[PDB]
């Protein structure tokens, strides 16, 4: 009814909208002589007429009022003389509609590429926010940006050819965009927004082709599945490289790929080189010289294909020689807020700035506010009084010109709302910008994200800056007071602090999870160590290191400051093996090494110096250098990282294409739903129950599971079913069918078909494989149980990774071998036995279990030993339960826990490994090794 | 306008006045925020007469249920707890002399801390007497326990054992001579043997509470010692010993709050003296006393505390025990659906004023507007509890305070506050700064277990212990999980409790028999020889396997026997009760067994149903509709009747067919009067016993499905209490004749704090067969006849033979042919059963019911001999001929 009752306009935004609107501006804006010849072509209608018949209209009224005085001074002929001349410049206008509307339509076609670019730049900037919470932008900045490129440009000076114009203006318009969001953009999105641009400068330029096919298999290049054993194994090279050149094959320039890497001698040197990028070698085949973007993207795919840990670098050497090499070096540059607050803020806009949680950004604008020297007024929003000291400064600061402080802002959106609403309709001063600091949260309003001049701050890393951060905020007094150990003291837990708080950065290898060791936590225990130590001092200059209370101190920070928030046992473990190795006696000799086998071949040697002033100097002179041997983790979590850092972009990209790109869902979630119900099975088995079957404790976990297996499947089906329906059109869609195939078509895991145990943030493609996976094993298991009874099914061999709950087995094997040998089940103990052998005879008590992987170790008789392999593949493992005897611990005894998939967030058990050199548990454990069910 | 205008200033000057003075006697005693206003103004109008002062007590006080009067009401006694636990002040203070209700109260709350003191001196004087020897007289053991307090012998047990074990550190003093601390290990090993040795008599059951507080507090001290003396700690400033929590009692302190100070690691606490009553005391595990040494260390900070975790792992329960064990009042505040936001200021003003400590259970469950209001609430609070905290401000002249309610509040350093968090789910951005936070992840259960199993008298508690833990973490991990069902912590207690009392009642037993024959009576010598795990076996299948589906017993028990290999339990046998249930079922034409008979799983459920009744004073029935727990229910009280002699009375009770008010009672707004609702005047008339039947017993059902909404009233009868709270403030309690029943299909909308406070019974579908309805139908077929109506309902009370009836209407007859001639159809495998098998594969336009069919069946045959009957007065010269009947009860058949 609303709809009927009024008529609609659409002030909406669009392709051809904004096309035409910056095609007018730029002609409007740069281009002086069909500027004017194109304001003539607006003056090619009636303006002159009008006027002409306006005066005509006067000389009418002053014509029938006359006695004989029209003769006055022959000045009527001048208008008569002009009139004619109006007339017959209006008749060649007329004449001339076709030559100029030629002459305008070559210009606007000179500038069709460009205006084309504007668009995609302000619609990737548009599609910014599926990537993040924090991006949004609006179209007032895209023009705010285009006009500063266009009018206020330093590069346009002394410059008159318009081919130069064009393209200075283009170069300054994608470097202004790209460093006007980047400066309130996150630091792992830059390399991004950089190659989302130079993807649309290199589609907006002429000369080049387009790389489509490139770019969607490097895109969705893991999207295809390849099949089973058709892997064949080559050398110089790993598995999983091995499926990366198979899934690479499908390309037309990559089909001699493998011979090229078969015949080539010096591929080891390059593969195991620190930086691929630099040397990558010529392997893309071709029948002409390939430009370099052609050459840069080919060489791009073979990195991400080989060595995809260095797919950041690649990405950057890509941007940079596709955009120019000064292109991303603004971004690694201090900020200089100056410019931006004194030019590019307008007044009711309000400089809005964010960081990570326990860093702020109030220092930085009290620098620039004290160098600009102008008056600032902070005010702490936490409370109704703060909100009436905010509404009484920013209405003295909008007439007053002042700045103000409106602190962690975010505690309050209804506030925030509001006040946006206020700043909606007011008239500012010339020199009134409101400062907004808080954290990054998505509770903050999202319209204000938008009408705000955003900004990112966030902590740099490296041990030496994270200790140097922590020295400058602990006042200089607290570590002068005596004793004068406690400056010693200070520094080893400063390092401490540095050294886990940069440990969570490797997550799930540095801890299980991301725990909030914020500023907090350093408070405490600096609160601690000081009343502690006051406590065994009692007020005397100098105390013996062996009279510190290192067991107070340890154990404090072990299970209250530090292991509150730990609930993890091998975490807590972690942390009370770096405790007792740091906080002890022997720490104070000059000899104490505080980070052993750092790169493979030096230590960290403690310094000697007993001053806070000598402390500072020392971490001062730390090394630029920096791996994970310093925090303790193997060398390879920096490639670990950079490779998630690089599938993140990759995934973060790929939602760019699937949103910006629409020119549709239905044809392609036909095909999607005909694979899936092609790939996964057509039906399972139950197993029959007997009274002699009913011991059984795998067919009671059986029955059960599938039970509700059978209810899964048999919806997927049926689901699978009602969406090609609803792909016929011959079938309707409820709500829950509509949210369920809006689901399936985004990628986000049905809800309804996840309740069993999944790892977080996973694609349903992945889904439909390991589940497909775990269908066959649950059919290969059904088949032979129902081909021969029970008493097999104890040397069945079962995969850890397939089953839904092998916790659940583990207590039925359990169960069973009690039952099997009448022993209560307090009576029995878990013994693991990796054995390399295939189908090794199995005894009463043992047990068949496949899969498993270990992380950071190697096995090999049974003994753990340290290995710089990422992951390796464990051989059948055995599971025998003896009887708990009373054997006293060894000293070379490890205690692993056995996570179900790679994020380690549930536990399923523990196993016990002997070590084979003297390697020490304390360094397992700080290697963080641990057993993973599935990888 | 000035005339309206008058009134309006002098009437909210008048009530702005009254609040002045209830807040001027908040003020001159901080306890008076907890009660609300509106009530407190009616207390103070109804000075005279405390009896309605009485109920709100309870939420004046920490567990003092009560106040003792004089016979004319102007003196206090004393106090009284929730069961009646009474401690005397030295000189009792008169109502009359000091008529201010603020100041006789204030004079009641100084002079019972100074008389607990003053006999907390006395116990820890005789308990030194105790320690110093080295053997200790049972006798005096018991009449120093029953002489004082529970929490005044733990604490004075507490105190005595940290210093034995000072004394032995600072005598030792570096000389490394252990002696000392295996005297004190040898004490407590000592006294641990007597007290075992004397639990296992037959004592009152505050005794027996006390007893095991004090084996839940020494198995605690000597392990403690044990491991101590294994670290080999020589000097008493070693953190190995100062983590623990150590009692300092100095008896020089001429002040009585400063007498008691309690330290663990850093913290130098006192003790804030408050009356508890008797209180659930936790076993110290090694989660727990990590727990305490972290909540200790944030007070020290004075920060705040946020035990998270998943729920059932005892964080608020530690917060709680943490308050007690520091004498300070705790309040629980509940995060369901019960919030109320103008309380909880006035609470945190009390809070502010007094010192109490108030733990937010499951913090995560609240809404966004009333989360973010109460986080400003508490952010204020803990800033101006940390604004004691820092060194630059002075402590000499400190008033601390906090903008609360607009108002100027004084704040003492005493209080703290804690917020339960339940991830799986973080603190409010606005918070994170300010608590700290403690990893609840998991219990130790095997601990927890270990020490209430040796509390209950067990000679061994260690196998038995770690065989039912993993048992209860096996039996949640295999059995099919429904709403009703719990294995939790609180599970566990229940059933090692249930397994203390079995093994008591079988030491009695056993001890009447050895008297009532010829031998010689020797507790220990009876003790030593039972088992152990056939009584803690006998005890999971009587308070577990009623409560279990019929799929899940052979599951439950294949699982008892894998984790209690080479034992097995032999039901009872109760022949006595067993034939006068088939006196009753015959009577009343029911089907009766005698196990894995047809009606034997009715007649074990319903003998599993006394036994619940006789273990608990309230218990439920959840079987489906076609499951039998009415007339079991019935023909249990009928039998038990016949059995004992005793009156069975019952009285059914549809809960949601009546209104709730009416069940419980309507109060009146104005002109002040009680109307009794159903329950409650049925428990009024037997209170008031006139027709005698506190000699009789009374069963009472609630006939209906169980909600949330109307059991509030129900739970303060169905706690340890059983004292049925009323808006009229008067006391009723339930006498033991009175078991509150329930008869719900199924709790799929109950909750699980109604779930814990009774036993339950799962009669299962599969219980009643179709044979089983049949010989009911049969039986009422041959019996009662279809024409005499109701007047002859009253004549049944004649001999239940009813001879001479036999020839009373040829309607029987003519059933009873019908009733024979229906018997061959009416099988196990027959017609009707299969019918009605076949057409439970089909679908209807309404569900199913077996009993709904049957019935219907029922109806129409017994409409068809009426048809019968109305055949034959219609042909009076000839009868219903014999074949003509066959063909026509087969065809209508
Ligand atoms: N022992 C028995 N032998 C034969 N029939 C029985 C027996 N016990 C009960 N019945 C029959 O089962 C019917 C239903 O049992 P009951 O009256 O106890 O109700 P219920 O099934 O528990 O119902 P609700 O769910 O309404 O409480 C009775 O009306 C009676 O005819
Ligand atoms: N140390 C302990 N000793 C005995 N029982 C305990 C202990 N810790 C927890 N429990 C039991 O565990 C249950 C936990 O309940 P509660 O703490 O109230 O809820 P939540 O754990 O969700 O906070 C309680 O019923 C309590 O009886
Ligand atoms: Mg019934």
């Amino acid at each position: 009814d609303l709809c009927s009752r009024v008529t609609f306009v659409n002030f909406t935004v669009t392709r051809s909208s904004l096309q035409s609107q910056c095609l007018n501006e730029v002609l409007k804006a740069e281009r002086p002589d069909v500027d004017e010849k194109r304001s003539d072509l607006l003056k090619l209608q009636g303006e002159f007429q009008l006027r002409l018949r306006q005066l005509e209209k006067s000389l009418l009224q002053a014509l029938n009022e006359v006695k004989g005085r029209i003769l006055d001074d022959d000045t009527i002929i001048t208008t008569l003389e002009n009139l004619k001349r109006e007339a017959a410049e209006v008749t060649r206008k007329v004449e001339e509609t076709d030559i100029v509307m030629q002459e305008v339509e070559t210009v606007s076609q000179q500038y069709l590429p460009l205006s084309t670019a504007c668009s995609s730049i302000y619609f990737t900037m548009e599609s910014l926010k599926q990537i993040h919470f924090l991006y949004q932008y609006s179209l007032q900045f895209f023009l705010d940006i285009y006009h500063n490129v266009l009018y206020e440009n330093p590069n346009l000076k002394g410059v008159t050819d318009h081919t130069q114009r064009l393209s200075i203006i283009t170069k300054d318009l994608f470097q202004v965009a790209f460093n006007r969001v980047a400066r309130g953009m996150l630091h792992q999105d830059h390399i991004t927004f950089a190659m989302l641009l130079a993807r649309i400068k290199l589609k907006g330029t002429v000369g080049e082709p387009t790389y489509d096919a490139e770019f969607q298999h490097f895109l969705r290049g893991n999207e295809i599945v390849l099949s089973a054993g058709s892997t064949p194994r080559i050398q110089g090279l790993t598995v999983e490289q091995a499926e990366a050149v198979v899934r690479l094959s499908c390309l037309p320039a990559f089909k001699d790929l493998i011979a090229k890497v078969q015949a080539d001698e010096q591929f080891g040197i390059w593969l195991d080189s620190s930086s691929p990028e630099q040397t990558v070698p010529y392997l893309w085949s071709e029948e002409t010289p390939a430009t370099p973007i052609g050459q840069a993207i080919h060489r791009l795919l073979l990195i991400q294909a080989f060595r995809p840990d260095r797919l950041l670098a690649m990405a950057h050497m890509f941007v940079s020689t596709n955009l120019g090499e000064s292109f991303m070096s603004i971004m690694e540059q201090p900020l200089d807020l100056t410019h931006i607050v004194g030019t590019e803020v307008k007044p009711n806009t309000p400089v809005l700035m964010c960081s990570v949680p326990g860093y702020d950004a109030s220092g930085h604008v009290e620098d620039l506010a004290a160098e600009q020297n102008t008056q600032i007024t902070s005010i702490a929003i936490g409370s109704a009084e703060g909100f009436n000291q905010a509404d009484k400064a920013i209405n003295t600061a909008v007439k007053s010109g002042r700045w103000v402080m409106l602190k962690n802002v975010h505690l309050a959106p209804g506030w925030l709302m509001q006040l946006e609403k206020k700043l909606h309709s007011l008239q500012p001063h010339a020199c009134f910008r409101l400062f907004l600091t808080m954290e990054i949260n998505p509770k903050v309003p999202v319209n204000l994200l938008r009408a705000g001049r955003i900004f990112v701050f966030e902590p740099p890393p490296g041990v030496k800056a994270n200790m140097l951060r922590t020295f400058s905020s602990i006042p200089v007094s607290r570590i002068c007071k005596s004793p004068n150990e406690r400056a010693r003291l200070y520094f080893l837990l400063a390092w401490f602090h540095a050294i886990i708080q940069e440990r969570l950065r490797y997550a799930p290898l540095g801890w299980s999870k991301k725990y909030e060791f914020g500023e907090s936590d350093l408070r405490s225990a600096c609160d601690t160590v000081d009343t502690w130590l006051d406590d065994t001092a009692k007020g005397r200059q100098n105390i013996s290191p062996d009279k510190i209370p290192w067991s107070a101190l340890k154990t404090l920070m072990a299970q209250s400051i530090y292991g509150g928030r730990v609930d993890n046992e091998f975490d807590q473990r972690l942390l009370n093996t770096f405790l007792e190795r740091l906080f002890t006696t022997r720490s104070f000799d000059s000899e104490f090494k505080l980070a052993c086998k750092v790169d493979g071949h030096k230590d960290i040697q403690m310094p000697d110096g007993i001053r806070r002033e000598e402390f500072v100097q020392w971490v001062e002179l730390l090394p630029d250098t920096q791996t994970p041997s310093w925090l303790g983790l193997p060398n390879n979590a920096e490639r670990v990282l950079l490779t998630t850092q690089g599938v993140d972009m990759i995934s973060k990209m790929l939602k760019m294409q699937m949103l910006e790109d629409e020119d549709a869902w239905m044809r392609t979630l036909h095909t999607t739903a005909s694979n899936w119900l092609h790939l996964i099975p057509q039906t399972l088995s139950h197993l029959k129950r007997t009274v002699e079957n009913i011991k059984d404790p795998l067919f009671r976990f059986f029955e059960r599971e599938v039970k509700m297996g059978a209810k899964l499947l048999q919806d997927v089906r049926q689901d699978l079913a009602d969406v090609v329906q609803v792909c016929e059109g011959k079938k309707k869609q409820t709500n829950y069918l509509r949210t369920l195939i809006n689901e399936l078509v985004k990628g986000i895991l049905p809800r309804s078909w996840s309740h069993y145990t999944v790892p977080a943030g996973m694609t349903v493609i992945q889904w439909v494989s390991d589940f497909s996976e775990r269908i066959k094993q649950l059919q290969n298991i059904s088949l032979a149980a129902a081909s021969g009874g029970a008493k097999e099914l104890k040397n069945i061999h079962v995969c850890l990774g397939g089953l839904f709950v092998p916790e659940a087995y583990i207590t039925a094997t359990r169960q069973y071998v009690a039952q099997a040998n009448s022993w209560s089940l307090e009576e029995l103990c878990l013994e693991v036995n990796v054995t390399t052998s295939q189908g090794a005879t199995l005894d009463a008590c043992s047990f068949g279990v496949t899969g498993l992987k270990l992380q950071g170790a190697t096995c090999n008789n049974n003994k753990l030993s340290l290995s710089n392999a990422i992951s390796t593949a464990l051989p059948l493992t055995q599971l025998r339960w003896v009887k708990q005897t009373n054997t006293e611990k060894k000293a070379s005894v490890v205690t692993l826990p056995v996570y179900l998939n790679f994020t380690r967030a549930d536990l399923i058990f523990t196993v016990d490994f002997e070590i084979a050199t003297k390697e020490d548990p304390r360094s397992f454990y700080e290697r963080g090794v641990a057993v993973l069910c599935t990888e | 306008q000035r005339s309206l205008e008058r009134l309006a200033d002098l009437l909210g000057k008048i009530q702005k006045a009254l609040g002045e003075y209830l807040e001027r006697e908040r003020s001159s005693f901080p306890r008076f925020y907890f009660v609300g206003d509106e009530d407190l103004l009616e207390i103070i109008g109804n000075s005279k007469n405390v009896a309605k002062l009485q109920k709100h007590f309870k939420k004046m006080f920490a567990g003092v249920s009560s106040i003792i009067l004089n016979e004319d009401n102007s003196v206090v006694l004393g106090i009284s707890s929730r069961e009646g636990e009474e401690v005397m002040f030295k000189t009792p203070v008169s109502i009359t002399e000091h008529p201010k209700i603020n100041e006789w109260l204030t004079l009641v709350e100084k002079e019972m801390r100074v008389t607990l003191a003053k006999l907390l001196a006395e116990s820890v004087t005789e308990v030194e007497i105790f320690g110093k020897a080295t053997s200790i007289d049972p006798n005096t053991y018991i009449t120093w326990i029953d002489k004082y307090q529970a929490q005044l012998v733990v604490l004075s047990a507490q105190i005595a054992w940290s210093e034995n074990v000072e004394t032995a550190l600072s005598s030792m003093g570096g000389g490394g001579d252990a002696a000392p601390l295996h005297s004190v290990l040898s004490n407590v090993e000592v006294t641990l043997n007597v007290l075992a040795d004397s639990v296992l008599m037959e004592q009152p059951p505050l005794r027996r509470r006390k007893l095991e507080h004090l084996i839940t507090e020494l198995v605690h001290q000597r392990d403690v010692t044990r491991s101590l003396i294994k670290s080999k700690i020589d000097n008493a400033k070693s953190f190995e010993w100062l983590s623990q929590m150590r009692f300092y009692f100095d008896p020089k302190q001429t002040d009585v709050l400063q007498q008691l100070s309690i330290q663990m690691a850093n913290a130098k606490f006192n003790y804030g003296f408050e009356y508890l009553g008797v209180q659930d005391k936790l076993v110290q595990t090694p989660l727990t006393d990590r727990c305490y040494l972290t909540m200790t260390q944030a007070l020290e900070a004075r920060l705040g505390g946020s035990p998270f975790g998943p729920a059932g792992t005892g964080k608020t329960e530690s917060v709680k025990a943490l308050g007690h064990q520091l004498g300070r009042f705790v309040l629980v505040f509940n995060c369901d659906e019960t919030f109320d936001f103008q309380a909880m200021g006035r609470i945190f003003v009390g809070l502010c004023q007094v010192g109490a400590w108030g733990c937010f259970d499951e913090f995560n469950r609240l809404e966004e507007r009333m989360l973010s209001a109460v986080s400003q609430q508490v952010q204020c609070i803990q800033e101006a509890l940390r604004e004691h905290s820092n060194p630059n401000y002075d402590k000499t002249s400190a008033p601390i305070t906090c903008e609360l309610l607009n108002k100027q509040v004084k704040v003492s350093p005493d209080m703290a506050i804690f917020i339960t968090m339940n991830p799986g789910s973080n603190l409010p951005d606005n918070l994170k700064k300010l608590f700290r936070s403690l990893a609840m992840t998991k219990p130790d259960r095997q601990l927890i277990a270990q020490v209430m199993l040796y509390s209950q008298g067990f000679r061994t508690a260690e196998v038995l212990a770690n065989k039912i833990v993993p048992f209860f973490k096996l039996c949640d991990e295999q059995l099919s999980s429904q709403s009703h069902y719990d294995f939790g912590l609180r599970a566990l207690k229940s059933v090692l409790v249930s397994a203390g009392n079995v093994k008591r009642e079988r030491i009695q037993k056993i001890k009447r028999e050895k008297e009532e024959r010829g031998e010689a009576v020797d507790e220990g010598e009876i003790a030593e020889n039972l088992p152990e795990q056939e009584i803690l076996i006998q005890s999971v299948c009587e308070t577990m396997v009623p409560k279990l589906v019929a799929e899940d017993i052979p599951l439950l028990f294949s699982l008892l026997s894998d984790v209690f290999p080479g034992v097995q339990y032999h039901r009872g046998e109760m022949t006595a009760l067993r034939e006068e249930l088939k006196k009753v079922c015959q009577e009343m034409y029911l089907t009766y067994g005698d196990g894995e008979e047809v009606g034997g799983m009715w007649v074990e459920k319903v003998l599993q149903l006394y036994q619940i009744t006789q273990i608990n004073h309230g218990l439920m029935m959840v079987g489906p509709s076609g499951s039998g727990k009415s007339m079991a229910w019935r023909v249990l009280l009928k039998a038990l009747e016949r059995l004992e002699g005793v009156e069975g009375v019952a009285h059914i009770i549809d809960p949601k067919a009546i209104s709730k008010d009416h069940l419980y009672g309507t109060l009146d707004p104005n002109t002040r009067e009680w109307t009794d609702g159903l329950f409650t005047h049925v428990l009024r008339k037997i209170i008031d016993s006139v027709r005698g039947e506190l000699q009789k017993r009374q069963w009472i059902v609630f006939d209906g499905d169980v909600d949330p909404e109307w059991v509030e009233n129900l739970n303060s009868v169905l706690d340890d209490n059983k004292l049925l709270t009323l808006p009229n403030g008067e006391r009723l309690s339930l006498p033991p004749n009175v078991r509150i029943m329930f008869e719900v299909q199924d709790l799929k909308y109950a909750t699980l704090a109604t779930v814990s406070r009774c036993g339950m019974v799962w009669f299962s579908e599969d219980v009643l067969s179709t044979d089983m309805i049949f010989n009911n139908f049969l039986a009422r077929l041959r019996s009662i006849p279809l024409d005499e109506g109701e007047d002859e309902a009253q004549r049944r009370r004649k001999g239940k033979e009813d001879e001479g009836e036999e020839a009373a209407s040829p309607m029987l007859q003519i059933q009873r042919d019908a009733a024979t001639i229906m018997q061959p159809y009416f099988t196990s495998n027959g017609l009707v059963t299969k019918a009605l098998e076949h057409a439970f594969q089909l679908e209807h336009i309404m569900d199913l019911t077996r009993l709904r069919c049957l019935g219907s069946l029922f109806s129409m045959l017994h409409q068809a001999c009426r048809n019968v009957a109305q055949y034959n007065a219609n042909h009076p010269d000839f009868p219903m001929q014999i074949e003509q009947l066959e063909r026509y009860i087969q065809r209508y058949l």
